[PDB]
């Protein structure tokens, strides 16, 4: 029911930015962040491609770090990809939706950063390999004080 | 309930309070207990243990019981499912076959009838074999 | 951090920040030291990678995290890229580079039956491409772990019969092959001389 | 100027069984063929509403609430077929006695549309294409009626009418028409 | 040349022919209307991937359209053969005809695939082939009892291509009371068309054919048509 949120954005673009805070709390438990994180993944499925990209500004700093519990991100993200790939990528983008400005293009350009610094940021690791490669492949002077002044003046 | 969740493990916990009690009246502080829970075996972490606590110093052995019992009856629901999978018919993967939800049914023990075998079958002619074993766990 | 955020984060400030290197510059005294770009700088990306192949096929010719999506995600994941963007490379320096790191790959294979695939979809390039037929002609002498890369072989040779299908030094590489083939799975030799 | 849309009566509308018609692409251009509801508007572009169900033959794509790339391109000289059962509720295009397949490779043009208010014949004319309209008037006339068609049970439209069938053209020459109560964009309220 | 060694070559052979067929095929005629032929004959004697890549297509063989009306005649004879064995009173010869249909199915599939060009012509003695063909197509498809190891068959070697191929000869095949005698006819199990006055209220072979084609058509119709526990259970 989220989607089609157009009328009033902001909530959705708020809700967003506190799901994804409260989700990598410091004093949890394993349930009560596990039906957090499926909150935010149910919510973020039925979203506008476009109004998620407020948030994704965050989530692009966030997932090349790859610190703590990135898996789930990693996997919310692939969804995300497998859901708007044709919107995003293609020019005609999907026909409901009007089609995402360059905004998201250099959004998804910096996750490629972040694909260049998870490529090889940690070792070998059969868990994080396994639960990682479905993001990565679907990813696709005195004077010059005085000019201070006049600065200062100006 | 309490005695269906564990048997043989009751001995281990009451050696285990006893011990942790130097007193020998039966209470048990906090952090004692969180020793005894790591020495155990279990080594769970405090943030579980504390609203563990709350929801059940002055923790008694009924009580430690109960908040063992409330801990640990989470593990068996996860550790259920995975042999149910196989346990239809030796060839597991892929169990679409009619003889498989045959043994499966007529031998439950629940006596579940054919009927209620449709049912399931339908309740999401090929089926998955995790599919509907799925939805029937819930 | 405003680093890490973007230039439209940035906003005003960003502005005010070249406003005031302008009122330097009025002052006379001033201090001085893609969406496209960014499609195209993947495929560079691509040429990367394949450099990065080619380097751990050396390596492997004589564990680490490297080796590690080598063997694991770097064939998944070019596998997947392909399969997303198989006419978007035809349609260069992209194509360059993507006929490139194909030429590499060959050599990087011999040193998954999935790669074959993979494989099957500029002075170094031809070069390449010329080894890579005298190769398949030496091999096909050679008929006429060594069964196993044969097989592969003869599956790649089919996809590049395929390739050669679609698109209606190595001549006479495959002119040599074509006429052991017709003095020597059936299928594959259909495909030869169809292709 | 805009595309000269072309269609039949409103009372030549026919809401059961099968029929036909063969419309001759002499000149290649930017040109559709098919059905359409009673009510079609003709301002907008054919197939933009869910009004009409037809196929472009100059990219090889067919129209309906949007464009989808099923079909063949045609070229100069070739006899489009227009099929349609209301009784079976599915309509099929055919191009010189060749029925033609989308993407999966079925046959039918467009699947589970509703009878409605009912259909009748609709083309559209691009600037620079020219085309020769056969209703079947003359059952003879069409050419390959008899190749498909005829096996399938299926009529030509003007089988039995023994005067020519009227046709509404869309006048380019604008016209003041008093403006609609429920308009989109646009209200009025008298004060 | 290539096309003489093939003729004459009338089972390596066969497949190493094949690539010979394969060559021919992308550098091309009169050679391809004698290759056809060629391929036309040797399947007629005698293996999906016999008639896998079949690229060359006849446009006017003539001779091989009657050899495959004459083939399609073996083909209706031994899956008869097959069902009256069944009939007869096990399940060797359902197995069989399973088999059998295995590969005659491709043979099926590689005349539908040019029936389009007979098919433009409106009369011929090939109506009276295909109206037999498809005869013996409704007969093994009515036979739900050889239905359940074709459909075994079918599935093991990997929306029926026997159906297919009836359903593109039902424009060759064919007033609109023979409909209503067809379903009579059905209703009553009459192979013969005995009742001429229903119709009058040659033609006998094609009332008859309406028949099968009604009996196909019902065949094709056929075709077309807790939580509380739940702990205990697990």
């Amino acid at each position: 029911l989220f989607a089609g949120t157009e009328h009033r954005a902001i909530m959705v673009d708020s809700m967003l930015h506190t799901v994804y805070r409260l989700s990598r709390g410091r004093s949890l438990t394993k349930a009560q962040r596990d039906v957090i994180e499926d909150c935010l993944m149910a919510l973020c499925r039925y979203i506008r491609p476009s109004m998620l990209q407020h948030l994704l500004r965050r989530l692009v700093f966030d997932v090349p770090i790859l610190n703590e519990f990135a898996k789930m991100p990693l996997k919310l993200l692939t969804n995300h990809y497998e859901r708007c790939w044709k919107y995003y990528c293609l020019p005609t983008g999907w026909a409901n939706f009007g089609v995402t400005s360059e905004e998201e293009l250099h959004l998804t350009r910096k996750l490629f950063w972040g694909i260049f610094d998870s490529l090889a940021h940690k070792k070998y690791d059969q868990e994080l390999y396994r639960m990682a490669m479905p993001c990565l492949c679907a990813i696709a002077p005195e004077k010059l004080d005085s000019f201070i002044n006049k600065f200062a003046e100006y | 309930m309490a005695d269906q969740l564990t048997e043989e493990q009751i001995a281990e916990f009451k050696e285990a309070f006893s011990l942790f009690d130097k007193d020998g009246d039966g209470t048990i502080t906090t952090k004692a207990l969180g020793t005894v829970m790591r020495s155990l075996g279990q080594n769970p972490t405090e943030a579980e243990l504390q609203d563990m606590i709350n929801e059940v110093g002055t923790i008694d052995f009924p009580a430690f019981l109960t908040m063992m019992a409330r801990k640990m009856k989470d593990t068996d629901s996860e550790e259920e499912i995975r042999e149910a999978f196989r346990v239809f018919d030796k060839d597991g993967n892929g169990y679409i076959s009619a003889a498989a939800l045959r043994h499966v049914m007529t031998n439950l023990g629940e006596k579940l009838t054919d009927e209620e075998v449709d049912e399931m079958i339908r309740e999401a002619g090929q089926v998955n074999y995790e599919a509907f074993v799925q939805m029937m766990t819930a | 951090p405003y680093d890490t955020l973007t230039a439209k984060e940035k906003a005003r400030d960003r502005e005010k920040a070249q406003e005031l290197l302008k009122f330097l510059q009025m002052n006379g005294y001033a201090v001085t030291r893609i969406e496209k770009r960014f499609a195209f700088g993947f495929l560079q990306q691509l040429l990367r990678w394949m450099d990065i192949s080619q380097e751990f096929i050396a390596h492997l010719e004589a564990h680490e995290q490297e080796i590690k999506f080598f063997a694991k995600i770097l064939l998944p994941l070019i596998n997947q890229y392909f399969t997303n963007h198989c006419l978007y490379f035809l349609s260069n320096k992209e194509k360059e580079m993507i006929t490139s790191l194909f030429c590499k790959l060959a050599a990087l294979v011999r040193h998954v039956v999935n790669c074959l695939h993979i494989l099957a979809r500029k002075a170094g390039l031809r070069s390449f491409f010329e080894s890579a037929s005298e190769d398949i002609e030496k091999m096909v002498e050679n008929l006429r772990q060594n069964l196993t890369y044969t097989t592969v072989a003869l599956l790649p040779v089919l996809t590049t019969l395929f390739q050669h299908i679609a698109q209606h030094d190595v001549q006479v590489s495959c002119y040599r092959t074509l006429c052991s083939i017709y003095s020597l799975r059936p299928a594959l030799g259909e495909c030869l001389a169809r292709l | 100027d805009r595309v000269r849309i072309f269609r039949a009566e409103k009372s030549y509308t026919v809401q059961s069984g099968r029929w036909y018609f063969e419309f001759e692409a002499v000149t290649t251009g930017e040109m559709r063929v098919g059905w359409a509801r009673p009510e079609l508007r003709p301002d907008v572009e054919l197939g933009a509403d869910e009004l009409a169900y037809v196929f472009n033959g100059h990219r090889g794509q067919r129209w309906h609430l949007g464009s989808e790339p099923f079909g063949r391109p045609w070229q100069s000289g070739d006899v489009v077929g227009c099929m349609i059962d209301l009784t079976e509720n599915t309509i099929i295009f055919t191009l010189n006695g060749e029925v033609l397949m989308s993407d999966s490779g079925s046959e039918t043009a467009f699947r589970e549309i509703e009878i409605g208010d009912g259909f009748l014949p609709v083309c559209s004319l691009g600037p620079g294409q020219v085309g020769h309209l056969n209703l079947g008037q003359d059952v003879s006339s069409l050419r390959f009626f008899a190749i498909c068609g005829l096996q399938e049970g299926f009529e030509p439209f003007a089988i039995n009418m023994q005067r020519p069938v009227t046709t509404w053209f869309s006048k380019s020459l604008p016209q003041f028409e008093p403006v609609p109560p429920e308009h989109p964009h646009y209200e009025v309220a008298r004060m | 040349r290539l096309m003489a060694d093939i003729g004459g070559l009338a089972p390596h052979v066969i497949e190493i022919t094949l690539p010979m067929l394969c060559s021919y095929l992308p550098r091309w005629s009169d050679h391809l209307n004698s290759l056809l032929g060629n391929i036309l004959r040797i399947i007629v004697n005698n293996r999906l991937a016999v008639f896998a890549q079949p690229i060359v297509s006849r446009a006017r063989p003539e001779l091989l359209h009657s050899h495959f009306i004459p083939t399609i005649g073996r083909l209706r004879k031994r899956a008869g053969k097959v069902v009256a064995e069944e009939e007869q009173l096990r399940d060797e010869f359902s197995v069989l005809c399973r088999d059998l249909y295995a590969l005659y199915p491709l043979l099926i599939r590689y005349v539908d695939n040019n029936r389009a060009h007979w098919l433009t012509e409106p009369n011929a003695n090939a109506e009276e082939l295909f109206r037999m063909v498809g005869e013996i197509f409704i007969y093994w498809s009515k036979s739900h009892n050889f239905k359940r190891e074709e459909q075994n068959f079918v599935v093991q070697n990997e929306i029926v291509a026997t159906l297919k191929k009836m359903l593109p000869i039902g424009l060759n095949m064919c007033d609109q009371d023979l409909i209503m005698l067809a379903k009579t006819r059905y209703a009553l199990k009459d192979t013969d068309e005995e009742v001429r006055e229903f119709l009058q209220n040659d033609p006998e072979k094609i009332v008859r054919r309406v028949q099968e084609v009604s009996a196909v058509l019902y065949h094709l119709e056929q075709t077309e048509h807790s939580k509380q526990r739940r702990r205990a259970v697990v």
